[PDB]
């Protein structure tokens, strides 16, 4: 595997180049896909249980 | 909010302020590492 | 041919936001995946 | 005493936070442009 | 190969530390020689 | 002229690549060369105001 590069696009002045997420864009990315897999895990575990 | 009491080089001229990318990495690091162990316990039970 | 980071330069110097959006994205995919293949086990 | 790359901690599983590098080019926009302005009025003094 | 970026992109996505230095520094030295040649003319 | 980058480096672990200054770091910079250039130039327009 190649260390993954994503989501870039180029800015119209050249001189700023390849512009990428920022924190706050990657925080909140990762908040929202924290919680369904945090849950999902929680209810297989239970689901586990109930079969 | 950041705020001079709680931001010490806060300089609102500059925007809004947002974790670094090493605090991404950082929390990254920590989640995936959480999340691995949990997903391994179940694979354990279910394969 | 940038020189290599010193110990010290984290959380002074640190990660392109697209590095990081791409390891992101590859932690999620494994997660999904995973928790995907253990749902298809639940009745083998 | 807290260091200078560690004063900001808003979000303690986050970390210590810093403007973007979109309000560092905002600023250094503005700042450029307005200090261009200046100096080439001053450069157009006989 | 990445796609050229859309007005509502800006704030969201930003350029890299690195190009930020490097034209804070340009910008520097520019202001810093213009400086200097006015004070050439004014005091030499 | 090409775009210019300065003050990177690489990272130990070859999958978080090239580190470069956080906006924290630039906006010391920044903050520390407007005074002296801001000053400077009123400097200069007082002596050319000053005939």
């Amino acid at each position: 595997r190649k260390p993954p590069d994503a989501d870039g696009c180029l800015h119209a002045d050249p001189d700023l180049g390849v512009l990428c997420p920022t924190g706050c864009k990657l925080q909140d990315t990762l908040v929202r896909q924290e919680r369904p897999i945090r849950k999902s895990i929680e209810d297989l575990r239970n689901t586990v249980d109930s079969v | 909010v950041a705020t001079r009491d709680n931001c010490c080089i806060l300089d609102e001229r500059f925007g809004s302020y947002c974790p670094t990318t090493c605090g991404i990495a950082d929390f990254l690091n920590n989640y995936q590492t959480s999340v691995d162990k949990d997903l391994r316990t179940l694979e354990g039970i279910l394969y | 041919g940038w020189p290599f980071c010193s110990d010290e330069d984290w959380n002074t110097k640190c990660p392109s936001g697209c590095r990081m959006k791409g390891l992101i994205d590859e932690v999620d995919q494994d997660f999904t995946s995973r928790i995907n293949k253990l749902r298809d086990s639940l009745f083998n």
